[PDB]
């Protein structure tokens, strides 16, 4: 934790700082609870590379997992102007809010309706509309039953085919979309 | 000699107060306002 | 001397005399009078917005 | 100091340092009678035939005996007193040489009366005008203490001599490293 | 698909300074650099280029003083082949070269990988160094080699996009600018020890040694008035507003004077350990 | 070799050209341009601050906006409206015949533009206006290139005749840069003539129906006995009567010599 | 840096919208939409004032003083007085009146507090220039520290239509910023005197110059900014109302024996 | 100064620019043709009299 | 962030309302320019624009 | 003597002479300076490198064409007139028979002294890599020259993107006082008497320190007066949150 802290503040590289908060999702693995407290201090900030890291990584951990108020603190990154923060806001919402519907979650209301009109609206970024269209089918992939399981009871240790998807996930609009790496941590319940 | 002592006792304010500003102030972002 | 226009200190007993520089001092203390002037003010103010 | 220039026979370097001894007779500048032996002069000259003069003021500082310098020159160059008054400066000039590092390590630079008395064989009561006529000169700089009977110096011209004077000169670094290791690795650590 | 082109630290200050005097003196210049088509991209060497009455043009290359610097720059390995070439013009709202326009079609018959680089600000610079390039595109835009995948793309939101008259469009069917820059090793440290934020380098140990102590005579001479200025600044404060409260129209009246006096204590303190770290030599 | 140099001089960059118009502080000159609208600019190198100051002709930057060359104070052709000759033309041999009241003039006036230290020992100041009247042409040619000829003050010649005319504060500014070029070349005497137009008091010394007269009466009183006069310039005025002038500058202080021209 | 550094210009503030964002008026005539300097707020802020911005970026600068100084409606100014106080003899009525006018006002005002009463703005001469005017008044400002300015009867006089007294209302304006300003008048009869006749073109700017004066005098409330001197030289019938002792307090007339 | 020319083109604008050797002084006078840059106002060569600026409706009969 | 954004500002000045355009434009007066056609804003409502009303054009 | 100022880019680029072709210590590479050496302070607004071959076994063997300056002096004539030949550096610490000879080709295309500077390729030690010296006889004597970096207004703007107090002097101050002490050491082997000469006279800047203790203690005493100011500072940093801390108690009966 000490030692990828230090690469996203020395370093002035914003790749290098979005891809220091997002490995440390993958060490909070085992504890869910302090994962919206760490990422939402490091959600302050004048680089717009750090709060699009640390969106995704509070999806990783928060996905099959409790604690719906996640949501909250992705809530401020999907209003940022800047076009991969919007994107990966919306997939991290879609992972956290598998399941969360009917009266569970009033956050999946707002959710819903971003769906068609994030594309249809024009003052959007164009990378927003984008991903919001993936986030739409990732709640519904597999017919509203496969979900993003990782570190659970049913696996009994690390995925190892959930947690590569996800990195090659960090790499979308630099050389080309890498998500087709994302369908190995769906499974169904 | 005594004059380096007059610092410290100056000094000997900051983390008994400084720290004790967000102390109480807990309360109000975890309490709903209206 | 005592008109502070001379400035001298002599010796009755020997006849003798010694110099006496003008300045005995510089501007150190006066800082105080900006200390004393905010301390009886800014600190009895902090008690009105207690209660 | 040249090798390439001045190219000339042996028999003219001892006509070249006839001229050399006598500039150094009436004057100090310019270190002393020990820079020539340095250089490629004294060395290739002889001594005898009145060529010596350079060899006998060099050691006659550290003796203080004018009249064995006095038996091997004339009467002309005799004649003059400025010649004797100018030779007890070099007699001091190597005490003089003795105020940035010589005896004490711990970098003070003190000078009496005493010690300079028996070196240039002058007495007592004209150590205040030897010093006098040697700043109004041009020869020396700094100031002297009439109180305590010592001598503080100023920038001077010191000689190309080594040995015991490099050997206090570097023990001074050691000290300035010695100070790394004391003042230096506590300011580090903090 | 569209190239992204990787400057060196050592060429993009070349580029910027030979471009430099004068806003209607127009320059050209010359890139060089080894890459292939599709990443691999760099730039190596620039240099100026003789200029003709025409200014900016295909015929103002001159193959004779190009043809002796082949020579010259193979030595130290400078020498490469033509990339392309950099210009500098006054700039206007949307076509920044007024001479060379379609010239850059006669580039294209030579090299295809070839561009015409304009500084924008021309002395404007605020420190983002913003240039632009250009590329010819002619027909195209149609079912052909999708260039948007590369970087920042889709330029041209709202009214602001580089320039901000350009948008989307930009110069020609949207040449789709993409400029990336890089350091090496050696341009790290050199870079850092001649301008970061003021350079006091060449000494390094006689750095604050020679500042704060043998300048007392320019500097703090005289430090008895000195700590007064310390008193003024207090007093145009401190005696102000002791309230707390808007009266004599101040807010942070006692943190004004405690940053500015915070260095006068602190250099104090400074040259308190430096007046102890001459080292004197005493001991006993 | 001349066509190379002539090739390597087109390459050369200029820059503009404009006046302070206040003083801001001493690395700052609030300044107007001659080709745009006003500026503020800085200061470059070379820039000394004892001859450059707060009205004074600079060298503008076309980009970074700075003070690169200092130039003389100019406005009105001071070289066409104003002429300006070295030393003198005339010499002794026309104005024969006043050697006597002429020895009296050159005594003070020539005296304290060589040698200034003459009148300070003695603790007085020497005259400024001298008043020089007679017939239209007749000794008011001879006598004002005769003075500067014999001094070596250089020929300045300001007719009162481009004083006052139709326009905004036209005698404010004309007093102005006289001044300005009287301060900056020391050795310099200036004439005028037919200051009978520029004259007169009126009844209580206003303007009625005169918009340019009674600036320059004030004007060229507040000049000499303000606090900076013109000790190396002497004013010289030339009309056919002294009744026909204004008794304010007849009065001492300013105008101490009235010679009749026969 | 970037807000100021070298490149400056000339703009005149309108009005604010929010915290660092104001919109004032450039030298060219089209308004720009600048950052207000954090340190002006409200009060430090003034609402009509020539102030710098930058070049390019358009940001605000400094806020300069309204300076009088151009090529129309000159008026002279003197810097540090060399005449010596006290040169002439015989002048000791008047060197008892001066100091209570002009020494007293501008330092020692506050025993007129003790009084009651707000302390003179000005003072009233007769009698023709150069005895005991213009040396004395002169070098009475070097013993007061204070700014001479000279503002005459016959200067700020051209044919722009306006201007003259619109001069007038830019110097009095810096002089109630500077508390330490003498503004002496020579020849008054000049300003005092009123039309009498219809002059159609030429010269209609006599009683024009009579407004903004009397504004800054007569207009406002008793207090002394500046100290104002008005000499009178030769007048009879002329009633400008600036006699009496309506704001200037002393009417001295210089002995005829 | 001296080695400098002042030239005012017809755009009301001043440029103050050192002379340059292709140009000679008695060639730059006033109610002259000399051939300066549009945008940065350089002085470059003296011309050629073509238009003078004849002030036509003027009688001239040889 | 607020510095980047204030001081990379061109400026801009203030004009009246003239009339409203039903194809989504609108006739602002400029004093030192003139009356000439600008865009109507995405934040600004066309129709809330009446005659002599104060807005601010960049 | 005279100053030498050299911009940024020079030293930047020349170093990258080494890198580029792998030079190995037998080859060492020499290049041209542009600027203004009419005023005492040496300006270098350019650079540019030669094909210069050397034997290292060899010291009398160079390789110097000065037909490729020629042709590169025509094209500046058409980029800056300004930019005239101030000199020449190299590569390498060493002085050896083949640098000391090809100053004097390069003494016919400049009319002032050719500026001599030494790059170092390895960049080790301290600051500086390559130090500005003159050429001037009494044997030639090259004389160290004061060395600053100062570039142009857009120059020292750029360089702020490619990289976007007591103690660190200290550090630097450490290793400069034992790297005296070994100048000394080696220098006496070299030898078994100029620069001994020399370090004697600087090294003579408690006899009468006796009374000079005081003045000591009195500066300490008045930077114990901005102590006090320091003191003033943590009194008004006790100001500053009973500000906040008083409206605390304010919120609890709001909320």
């Amino acid at each position: 934790v000490k030692r990828l802290l230090h690469v996203a503040v020395s370093d002035s590289n914003d790749d290098v700082r979005r891809a220091a908060v997002i490995a440390l999702g993958f060490v909070l693995l085992r504890d869910y609870t302090t994962v919206p407290r760490i990422v939402q201090l490091l959600s302050k900030s004048h680089n717009a590379h750090v709060r699009c890291g640390t969106a995704f990584a509070l999806g990783i951990a928060c996905a099959g997992k409790g604690l719906q108020s996640a949501i909250d603190v992705l809530d401020p990154l999907t209003k940022d102007p800047v076009d991969f923060v919007r994107q990966a806001a919306m997939i991290a919402l879609s992972m956290i809010l598998i399941q969360q519907t009917e009266k569970l979650n009033p956050q999946v209301a707002d959710i819903n309706k971003n769906f068609l009109s994030v594309i249809t609206n024009k003052h959007q970024e164009g990378l927003a509309k984008f991903g919001a269209c993936v986030a739409q089918g990732i709640m519904n992939a597999g017919g509203r039953n496969v979900t993003i399981q990782l570190e659970n009871a049913d696996t009994g240790t690390l995925d190892t085919k959930s947690v590569v998807g996800l990195v090659m996930f960090s790499q979308f609009w630099y050389w080309f979309p890498l998500a087709h790496f994302l369908s190995l941590s769906f499974t169904p319940t | 000699q005594v004059f380096d002592e007059r610092i410290k006792f100056a000094n000997q304010l900051h983390d008994e107060y400084l720290v004790s500003m967000r102390y109480p102030e807990d309360k109000k972002t975890q309490q709903n306002e209206k | 001397i005592l008109d502070k226009i001379f400035y001298g200190v002599l010796d009755q007993g020997n006849g003798w005399l010694y110099v006496y520089e003008t300045p005995n001092q510089d501007a150190t203390y006066d800082s105080a009078l900006e200390l004393v002037g905010q301390l009886n003010k800014v600190v009895d103010q902090l008690f009105e917005k207690a209660s | 100091t040249l090798e390439p220039s001045t190219s000339i026979t042996l028999a003219e370097r001892q006509q070249l340092a006839y001229d050399l001894s006598i500039s150094a007779l009436l004057g100090d500048k310019i270190y002393n009678f020990g820079e020539l032996l340095h250089h490629p002069i004294m060395e290739t000259i002889v001594n005898d035939s009145n060529y010596d003069w350079l060899f006998q003021l060099l050691n006659a500082l550290t003796v203080g005996d004018f009249d064995k310098f006095d038996s091997l020159i004339k009467v002309q160059i005799s004649k003059i007193p400025i010649l004797a008054q100018h030779e007890s400066f070099l007699r001091q000039k190597i005490c003089l040489m003795t105020l940035i590092e010589t005896v004490f390590v711990k970098n003070i630079r003190m000078l009496s009366f005493e010690d300079i008395s028996k070196a240039t064989h002058l007495p007592k009561d004209n150590v205040e005008h030897l010093v006098m006529r040697a700043i109004s000169l041009g020869l020396l700089k700094g100031s002297i203490d009439q109180v305590n009977e010592l001598v503080t110096i100023s920038w001077v011209q010191p000689r190309i001599i080594s040995g015991d004077q490099i050997t206090k000169m570097k023990d001074r670094l050691v000290e300035w490293n010695d100070q790394v290791e004391k003042l230096g690795k506590k300011m580090e650590a903090r | 698909t569209k190239e992204t082109v990787y400057i060196s630290s050592i060429a993009l200050l070349k580029m910027l300074k030979h471009g430099r005097a004068g806003v209607p003196m127009e320059v050209m210049g010359l890139m060089l650099g080894e890459f292939v088509d599709d990443y691999t991209v760099n730039v190596v060497d620039v240099f100026a280029m003789p200029q003709s009455g025409t200014g900016v043009s295909v015929e103002a290359v001159d193959d004779v003083f190009q043809a002796k610097m082949m020579d010259m720059l193979k030595q130290t390995g400078r020498d490469q082949m033509v990339v392309g070439w950099y210009h500098s013009h006054p700039g206007f709202g949307c076509w920044l070269s007024s001479v060379d326009v379609n010239t850059q079609k006669s580039f294209e018959q030579l090299n295809s990988r070839a561009v015409a680089v304009v500084v924008d600000p021309i002395q404007s610079v605020k420190g983002k160094v913003v240039i632009d390039a250009f590329r010819l595109i002619d027909t195209g835009a149609l079912i052909n080699n999708l260039e948007p995948r590369q970087t920042t793309s889709n330029t041209g939101l709202l009214n602001k996009a580089n320039i901000q008259a350009l948008i989307h469009g930009l110069n020609r069917h949207y040449y789709s600018l993409n400029i990336d820059y890089h350091k090496t090793a050696k341009e790290t440290k050199m870079l850092m020890n001649l301008h970061k934020e003021q350079w006091q380098s060449g000494l390094k140990m006689y750095d604050y040694e020679e500042k704060e102590e043998s300048n007392l005579a320019a500097t703090k001479s005289m430090v008895k008035i000195a700590e007064q200025y310390s008193k003024r600044i207090e007093e145009e404060k401190e005696l102000t507003e002791e309230e707390l409260k808007t009266r004599y129209v101040g807010r942070q009246d006692p943190k004004k004077h405690l940053s500015e006096t915070a260095d006068e204590t602190l250099e104090n303190n400074i040259v308190s350990v430096l007046t102890a770290g001459v080292n004197s030599v005493a001991i006993k | 070799d001349k066509t190379e140099n002539d090739i390597k001089a087109l390459q050369s960059i200029g820059q503009l050209i404009g006046e302070v118009m206040k003083e801001l502080s001493e690395e700052k000159y609030i300044v107007k341009a001659s080709s745009g609208p006003r500026y503020i600019v800085g200061v470059r190198n070379s820039v000394d601050r004892s001859k450059l100051k707060k009205g004074v002709r600079v060298t503008l930057d076309i980009t970074t906006l700075t003070i690169m060359r200092i130039l003389p104070r100019e406005t009105d052709p001071l070289v066409y409206n104003m002429t300006s000759f070295e030393q003198g033309e005339i010499t002794f041999d026309g104005i024969g015949g006043l050697t006597e009241q002429i020895r009296e003039l050159r005594e003070v006036i020539e005296l304290p533009l060589k040698n200034p230290e003459i009148f300070q020992r003695v603790g007085i100041k020497p005259p400024k206006g001298v008043l020089l009247y007679g017939p239209p042409g007749t000794g008011k040619t001879l006598l004002a290139k005769a003075v500067a000829a014999t001094i070596g003050a250089n020929f300045i010649f300001s007719p009162a005749s481009g004083i006052v005319d139709k326009y905004i504060g036209e005698s404010a500014r004309i007093i102005r840069e006289m001044f300005a070029y009287a301060k900056e070349h020391e050795p310099c005497i200036i004439f005028m003539d037919e200051v009978d137009a520029i004259g007169g008091r009126r009844f209580s010394e206003g303007t009625s129906a005169d918009r340019e007269i009674q600036r320059t009466l004030m004007e060229l009183l507040t000049q000499m006995d303000g606090f900076d006069n013109l000790g190396q310039t002497k004013i010289i005025m030339a009309t056919n009567r002294p009744d026909t002038l204004d008794p304010a500058l007849l009065r001492p202080g300013r105008l101490d010599r009235k010679v009749e021209i026969p | 840096k970037r807000i100021q550094s070298v490149p400056l210009v000339i703009g005149q503030f309108l009005e604010p919208i929010d915290q660092n964002t104001g919109i004032v008026s450039s030298t060219t005539g089209m308004s720009y939409v600048v950052r207000i300097l954090s340190t002006l707020d409200r009060e430090l802020l003034k609402p009509s004032m020539s102030v710098a911005l930058h070049r390019h970026s358009n940001a605000l600068v400094d806020i300069l003083p309204p300076d009088s100084d151009s090529s129309i409606s000159v008026m002279g100014e003197n810097e540090k007085p060399d005449v010596t106080y006290a040169d002439v003899g015989g002048l000791d009525m008047q060197k008892q009146e001066i100091r209570e006018a002009v020494e007293l006002p501008l330092v020692q005002a506050d025993l007129y507090e003790q009084i009651g009463i707000d302390p003179p703005r000005g003072v009233l001469l007769y009698g023709p220039p150069g005895t005991g005017k213009t040396m004395l008044v002169k070098a009475v400002a070097n013993s007061t520290k204070a700014a001479f300015i000279r503002v005459n009867g016959s200067e700020f006089v051209h044919k722009y239509l306006g201007e003259g007294p619109r001069m007038v209302r830019d110097v009095f304006r810096l002089a109630r910023e500077n508390a330490p300003s003498i503004i002496f008048i020579d020849e008054v009869d000049s300003i005092a005197t009123k039309r009498f006749d219809a002059q159609t073109g030429s010269d209609r700017e006599v009683q024009r110059i009579l407004i903004e004066l009397l504004t800054q005098m007569d207009g406002f409330d008793q207090s002394t900014n500046v100290k104002v001197i008005m000499a009178t030289n030769r007048a009879d019938t002329l009633d400008p109302a600036l006699l009496r002792p309506g704001r200037l307090d002393r009417k001295i007339e210089f002995p005829s024996l | 100064v001296g080695k400098a020319a002042v030239v005012k083109t017809s755009s009301r604008q001043t440029v103050f620019l050192p002379m340059v050797g292709l140009v000679d002084p008695d060639k730059l006078k006033p109610n002259d043709l000399v051939g300066v840059n549009k945008d940065s106002y350089l002085i470059l060569d003296t011309l050629p009299s073509e238009f003078d600026s004849r002030v036509k409706a003027m009688e001239v009969d040889e | 962030k607020d510095e980047l954004r204030l001081l990379q500002e061109p400026g801009s000045y203030v004009g009246e309302v003239i009339k409203i355009v039903s194809d989504k434009k609108v006739l602002v007066k400029v004093q030192p320019e003139g009356k000439y056609i600008v865009d109507v804003a995405k934040d600004i409502n066309v129709k809330d624009l009446k005659a002599s009303q104060r807005v601010c054009l960049r | 003597h005279e100053k030498v100022t050299i911009a940024p880019l020079v030293l930047l680029s020349a170093l990258d002479h080494y890198e580029r072709t792998q030079t190995k210590e037998n080859k060492r590479c020499v290049g041209v300076i542009l600027g203004d050496a009419n005023s005492s302070t040496i300006r270098v607004t350019n650079s540019f490198a030669l094909p210069f071959e050397e034997d290292e076994k060899n010291s009398d063997v160079w390789f110097l064409d000065h037909n490729y300056i020629e042709n590169m002096n025509e094209m500046c004539k058409k980029i800056n007139a300004k930019e005239k030949l101030i000199g020449w550096y190299h590569s390498g610490p060493k002085l050896r028979a083949s640098d000391l000879k090809i100053n004097e080709l390069f003494k016919k295309y400049t009319q002032n002294n050719p500026l001599l500077l030494i790059v170092d390729v390895k960049q080790q030690g301290v600051g500086l890599p390559t130090d500005a010296y003159v050429a001037i006889e009494q044997e030639k004597t090259f004389l160290h020259l004061p060395c600053t970096i100062e570039a142009e207004e857009a120059e020292e703007i750029g360089v702020e993107h490619l990289l976007r107090i007591r103690l660190t002097n200290q550090l630097k101050s450490l290793k400069g006082l034992q790297s005296k002490l070994k100048d000394v050491v080696e220098y006496l082997d070299k030898v078994i008497h100029t620069i001994l000469g020399k370090l004697q006279d600087v090294f003579n800047l408690n006899n009468l320190q006796k009374a000079l203790t005081v003045k000591t203690n009195d500066e300490l005493m008045v930077i114990y007066i901005s102590n006090l100011v320091r003191s003033i500072i943590a009194f008004d940093d006790l100001i500053e949150n009973k500000i906040q801390n008083k409206k605390i108690q304010e919120q609890r009966v709001k909320d």
